[PDB]
């Protein structure tokens, strides 16, 4: 079936139509699975009761100005207008849920998070819950996988064994005392570095309380979090390879921008993939009718930016792409063609950006375009360059050094120095006069006078008459 | 035409006409074989070195010439630094050895 | 440059702002200027030979 | 430079080619449109590749001659002379791996008869269209059986470890570089001689006769797959403005756009974490975008955009226009003109008019007119020439 | 490119982490075992001496060379006096603390617990001595921090691992100069991880 | 007293090569300076009080004495800058900076140990000293001075220690001394050293 075929769009159409169109039905099947998906989250952030206090800090400082009123809420489900009531409704709870083990120890700890489902939150912060708890476990699990170095590979212990009392706890005496206990010669050399395996889950001891439970409540708080991503990480995969073939569809039309066919539909799919990231299906408006806009929104954001090789900014192609659409409504009723001031007129442009914005659109000539007759010739051996100087111009400059040391030369000794160190002759960076009034030790405005009664005597004449000659 | 120095062009350093002063003749592959021919290794190292693609080896050679002390300092030519480049930026790898 | 620098101050040539690009007849030519036409955008004053 | 000898000439490690670039080149975009100073961190950069005008910053506050050493704060160009942008290298740093299409598609493939694998199973895994397994161990797999979507798949369910299966130029990378040129080397001196097939050890003898030469070289075999693909300099690539507003740009800053391009995407894509049906699209648009570069037309032939002929790569600059790059020259004092007869010549002497003769012998004549002292001066010697 | 040979404690090597952390250059250290750095750094130092620097061509040791090419190559901000006159000021005063304090320290680590005693106590009168003309300014003879205090900073960094300190007199001029430079993030971020428990900042 | 004047202050050594380096940079930038051959036994007075670390030689110009030879042909090097004596690139100060570091530990060490070593030590700091100084020989020929075409700081640092060749007994031998041999006849012989050499050293040279 690989019939020798080479280039991708055959492979990826080939690859693509293997799966198969949804129904209206389904896609409102899929979405209420990624609707339950993150619900498994957010959820699953309320069994963390450090939930308000990344917020409790925002709502302790959103009056107080470090958070605004948009990153946080949006409306609450099912602001002064509602944050001083809402979370001031949470006020009560907020400590007294706490209060029971500071038995129901547990129920009121929840009953906080219980009524936490109707909290609003917002796309800013979102991530950093799951980028706190998410440390959190490398901050354990690297810790607890040298739980088994440093008892297997240090004590010579099997590691399958002691892992049943000590996993999930993290904190107890579990191989402190039972592994030790089976009287073999590694768990009574367990008493040895008994210390290292005690002080090392020293840190995560931190860690249970740094969200006041314990490591077994932490380990669902963060893993039972998983499941509800990767519930929807399946969800969303499976509504862009189903309505991926569209793409193709609304892609064909900017076949020629100068973007390659694969470019663009790979532009598409960034745009489609948060089209249903952001869809909503209550609505009742099909996918159709919304992913049209975040994908057709994409190729032609990307058109504008990787376009060109000078590349003109996003703002200007919409006055470009004016001017065209504008000189060709005008080039069907004028009939003749349009002006340079007709625009003006037609359009709303001072009449002179309307002649800057001329002399951009014009793209790059190649430098290997064949000139004329089609020889063995192209363009690129007919641009001379400019950097380089004439060697007639260096030949020069290499003369004049024989004057300026000669001719100078011909003064006095302590009247040419300050000549020579007033300006850069033979030396590094000029000098200021008083600046070289501390070096001849006599600082005044004599050394405005010794340099300016020489530079008159190199100005008669047959002192001149070489020096002259360089002029024009 | 005729030309004793002028333009020179863009990637390569040697001579075009641009500048009302057309390039210079076609010293072409089939002409460096009638100068191996003879012995003549001095007219040729400087045919392919100083009057036509060094960068600084000409600029003293147009300098001794106006003193009148004809001698030449080669130098190597810029048409063989790009073929460095040119290689360097595939995956190969070329240099020079020291000795 | 440096040197030159001292040249100017010597003789006080004027450094100009503006440089000369005009157009200049090709070697190794001469006849007389038969024709002349000046072509001016829409917009700029036609000058007294324009 | 000293009296060198023996250009020498070998594969190129990527510590190595991070080592002649001067910094990593992480943008398309090559100059600013309003003024033509170039972008910062873009293709034509002055941090990157040194300076545009002689001896000041990019900005402007570093022109006098006391600053001559030192690297602007503001933008980070080292003020020194703008032939140093004619010399100095950039690298992109590639986002996923991708085979150099030389040692790739060569007709004897030196990745091909280094694995002892026919070529058209490593061109049906580097598109992403086959698996290949790694160290197989104790399981019914050798280390390079070529496991199709579903044999893989009806493969993975029964094994999760002991067990490694890849794809792509993710994998070659995989089965190079765990090869070792002494095992197979000494153990095919043997397996030579048993072999008794005039086609089979004389082939045979044609792989570790390779394998014979990655060894003493001193080039280990996984570096055929770039991982970090070095950028010309920009001064011979250039980007120069014609007369009248438009520019002539090479056909090169056409290829490093469009591969500084995919390549920024598909950094993207691993973090936006798209499904495995896009992002194994990008490698596969990648790589051909880095094949399209070293030598453009040993595949679809990606044509110019905005014309109608084909790109013009690397490797299609050296390749014969009926000779080389270099030598096999155009010249410096020149003429020509036409022949005519002239039958009152000795034979050793040729006519030559006094409008050409006065033209080539131009820098000597200026010696004896400052030699005499009837020019004063170089430049009142151009004007009583002239 | 621009690499450093950085010992893991030694106040020289913390020295060059000040400048180079205070201009902003782009660097990466490789480390030493203690104060040896491999013996695969030879061939680019015949001395096998850190600091060393290597910059894309460049080889450099005695941090006196060092310190004084990236304040002279790189310029702001500047960590030197404009004029000729103060220069010699500062490059004459560093060479003071280099003579007689850094060597003074040899015998406190180096030298057994007899000769402790002799170089610390003896150092001490000299530490408050300074103290009062911190009054002048903020810094060591200067409004502004530059690199006379660069061999303070990682100076003072050492004092309660050797086993002095200041009580009374010479604590009220003086302890406010290490409250006031150990806070910018130059010093900031040039503290290393082996370098920072030797005292509880 | 000794800055009370606005002219310098240097208590030089006659002897001692730590001032003969001073006096080159010192009189090759055209200044009038004080000599002062003083010795360790009896110095100046001036010399003794305001020089609270007491070494040779010592510059005094109307804010502080200098000392530390790098201090102060440093000092002068920055102040009175015509003629110039070196670079203008920070990457080639840096090195120039470098080769001084690399003679004061290097070879100075060689004369110190001639100085009070062993019989053997004379010659093995000899052999060590006399051989290795033609290996770097081949130097010379591609510039005219020590790897820098100018007359620079780094160069003076070699002739004060070049000029006490057979004042410790040493004697140079082997193939292509004529290179090295040649180039102390470009450098030996100039101004900034002819006017600047004291007689005392000078009579070491029949
Ligand atoms: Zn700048």
């Amino acid at each position: 079936e690989i019939g020798r075929t080479t280039d991708p769009v055959r492979m990826y159409m080939r690859e693509m139509g293997t799966v198969e169109l949804l129904t209206r039905e389904g896609e409102i099947d899929i979405a209420k699975r990624i609707e339950d998906g993150i619900n498994q989250v957010q959820c699953s952030v309320a069994e963390y009761p450090e939930a308000i206090t990344y917020l409790l800090e925002q709502y302790d400082r959103v009056e107080a100005e470090e958070a605004r009123l948009s990153d946080l809420i949006t409306g609450f489900v099912d602001d002064p207008e509602l944050a001083r009531e809402k979370f001031a409704e949470l006020r009560a709870q907020y400590v007294v849920t706490r209060d029971t083990i500071k038995a129901t120890a547990q129920e009121e700890i929840l009953k906080l998070s219980e009524v936490f489902k109707q909290f609003r939150l917002v796309p800013k912060q979102f991530d950093y819950l799951v980028n706190s708890m998410r440390v959190m476990m490398d901050r354990v699990r690297t810790q607890e996988r040298l739980i088994m170095k440093l008892c297997v590979e240090q004590c010579k212990m099997p590691k399958k064994n002691f892992i049943t009392l000590f996993t999930g706890n993290e904190t107890s005496d579990t191989w402190f005392n039972a592994a030790i206990a089976m009287n073999k010669p590694w768990s009574e050399k367990l008493h040895d570095v008994s210390e290292e395996v005690h002080r090392a889950l020293q840190k995560l001891q931190q860690i249970e309380e740094e969200t006041g439970l314990t490591i077994e409540q932490v380990k669902d708080i963060n893993r039972r979090m998983s499941i509800g991503e990767a519930k929807a990480r399946r969800a969303k995969k499976e509504m862009v390879e189903a309505n991926l073939r569209l793409v193709i569809s609304i892609a064909k039309k900017y076949t020629n921008r100068g973007l390659q066919f694969l470019d663009l539909i790979q532009e598409g799919n960034i745009g489609l993939m948060k089209a249903v990231d952001k869809f909503e299906y209550r609505r009742g408006y099909k996918f159709s009718t919304y992913a049209t806009w975040w994908i057709r929104q994409a190729i032609t954001r990307s058109i504008a930016d990787q376009a060109r090789t000078i590349r003109i900014p996003v703002h200007m192609i919409e006055t470009i792409n004016k001017l065209n659409r504008i000189s060709r409504q005008m080039l069907q009723e004028m009939g003749r063609e349009p002006t340079p001031e007709e625009l003006a007129e037609r359009m709303l442009m001072p009449e002179d950006k309307i002649r800057k914005v001329l002399k951009i659109a014009k793209e790059p000539i190649s430098m290997e375009t064949p000139i004329g007759d089609d020889e063995d010739s192209h363009l690129g051996d007919f641009i001379e360059d400019t950097t380089l100087e004439l060697p007639l111009d260096s030949a020069t400059t290499e003369s004049l050094r024989a004057a300026t040391h000669d001719v100078l030369a011909g003064l006095t000794a302590r009247e040419a120095k300050v000549l020579r160190m007033r300006f850069g002759i033979d030396m590094n960076t000029d000098y200021t006069l008083e600046e070289v009034g501390k070096q001849f030790d006599v600082t005044r405005e004599r050394i405005r006078q010794i340099e300016a009664k020489a530079l008159r005597k190199l100005r008669h004449p047959s002192r001149s008459e070489v020096l002259r000659s360089f002029l024009d | 035409h005729a030309r004793s120095t002028g333009s020179y062009s863009l990637v390569t350093q040697q001579p075009l006409g641009g500048k009302a002063q057309f390039g210079g003749q076609r010293f072409g592959e089939m002409e460096v074989w009638a100068l191996e021919a003879y012995g003549a290794a001095y007219t040729l190292q400087e045919m392919l070195t100083v009057k036509s693609d060094d960068v600084n080896g000409r600029t003293k050679m147009y300098k001794n010439i106006v003193d009148g002390n004809h001698q030449m300092e080669p130098g190597m030519p810029e048409s063989f630094n790009v073929l460095l480049k040119e290689i360097r930026s595939l995956g190969i790898n070329i240099e020079l050895e020291d000795e | 440059t440096p040197e030159e620098k001292l040249l100017r101050a010597i003789f006080g040539e004027k450094a100009s702002d503006v440089k000369d690009s005009s157009l200049r007849v090709p070697n190794g030519v001469s006849g007389t200027v038969i024709d002349v036409q000046v072509f001016t955008r829409d917009g700029v004053e036609k000058d007294k030979r324009a | 430079t000293e009296e060198f000898d023996a250009i020498k000439i070998a594969l190129a490690s990527p510590d190595m080619i991070r080592s002649w670039s001067f910094g990593e080149v992480k943008k398309p975009e090559t100059i600013n449109y309003r003024t033509f100073k170039p972008e910062r961190d873009g293709l034509f950069c002055a941090r990157i590749f040194g300076p545009v005008k002689d001896y000041e910053c990019l900005c402007g506050k570093y022109k006098r001659l006391k600053h001559r050493g030192v690297i602007c704060e503001k933008c980070g160009v080292e003020v020194t002379q703008t032939k140093v942008r004619r010399e100095r290298m950039g690298h992109i740093e590639l986002a996923s791996p991708t085979a150099h299409i030389w040692f790739l598609k060569s007709l004897p493939s030196r990745i091909g008869l280094l694995l002892d694998m026919p070529l058209r199973d490593i061109e049906r895994v580097l598109y992403f269209e086959s698996y290949v397994v790694i160290e197989g161990g104790m399981t019914n797999l050798e280390r390079q059986q070529i496991l199709t979507e579903e044999q893989y798949l009806d493969a993975l369910e029964e094994f999760g470890d002991e067990f490694d299966a890849k794809m792509g130029a993710e994998a070659i990378q995989a089965l190079l570089k765990s090869m070792d040129l002494e095992q197979e080397c000494e153990q095919l001196r043997e397996e030579l001689n048993e072999t008794n097939s005039e086609t089979k050890r004389k082939k045979l003898t044609k792989r570790i006769k390779l394998l014979e030469a990655f060894v003493q070289s001193g080039n280990k075999p996984e570096w055929m797959i770039l991982t970090v693909l070095p950028v010309l300099p920009p001064d011979l690539r250039p980007l120069v403005p014609l007369d009248g507003g438009r520019f002539a740009t090479s056909d090169l800053n056409d290829l490093y756009r469009r591969v500084i391009n995919r390549n920024n995407r598909l950094k993207r894509l691993l973090d936006l974490a798209a499904p495995d049906i896009i992002v194994r699209n990008e490698k596969r648009m990648l790589q051909e975008a880095v094949d399209a570069l070293l030598d453009n037309g040993r595949r679809g032939r990606a044509i110019t955009g905005s014309n109608k002929r084909p790109l013009k790569s690397l490797a299609d600059m050296i390749k014969g226009k009926q000779g080389r790059f270099r030598q096999n020259k155009r010249v410096d004092y020149s003429g020509r003109s036409v022949i005519t007869v002239g039958p009152y010549l000795r034979l050793h002497q040729c006519g030559l008019p006094k409008k050409m003769a006065l033209e080539l012998f131009k820098p000597f004549i200026y010696g004896k007119l400052e030699l005499r002292g009837l020019a004063t001066t170089i430049k009142a010697a151009k004007k009583m020439v002239e | 490119v621009m690499t450093l040979f950085s010992g893991p404690t030694d106040i020289y090597s913390h020295q060059v982490r000040i400048v180079l952390a205070e201009k902003g250059v782009s660097f990466e250290i490789e480390h030493v075992e203690k104060d040896n750095p491999p013996q695969d750094l030879i061939d680019l130092n015949p001395n096998q001496s850190v600091p060393t620097l290597v910059d894309r061509e460049l080889t450099l040791w005695e941090s006196r060379i060092i310190m004084e090419y990236l304040d002279e190559r790189f310029p702001h901000p500047p960590l030197m006096p404009v004029y000729p006159v103060a220069r010699g000021e500062s490059r004459l005063y560093m060479h003071r603390i280099e003579k007689d304090w850094y060597t003074l320290m040899n015998t406190i680590i180096n030298g057994s617990a007899s000769e402790a005693d002799a170089a610390r106590k003896q150092l001490r009168e000299e530490l408050l001595a300074i103290a009062p003309v911190f009054g002048q300014k903020p810094y060591f003879l200067s409004d502004e921090f530059s690199l006379v205090d660069c061999y303070l900073a990682p100076l003072l960094w050492r004092l309660p691992q050797l086993g002095i300190e200041f009580s009374g007199p010479g604590a009220k001029e003086l302890k406010g100069y290490m409250t006031r430079v150990f806070e910018r993030d130059s010093f900031l971020a040039s503290l290393t991880e082996a370098e920072r428990e030797m005292r509880l900042g």
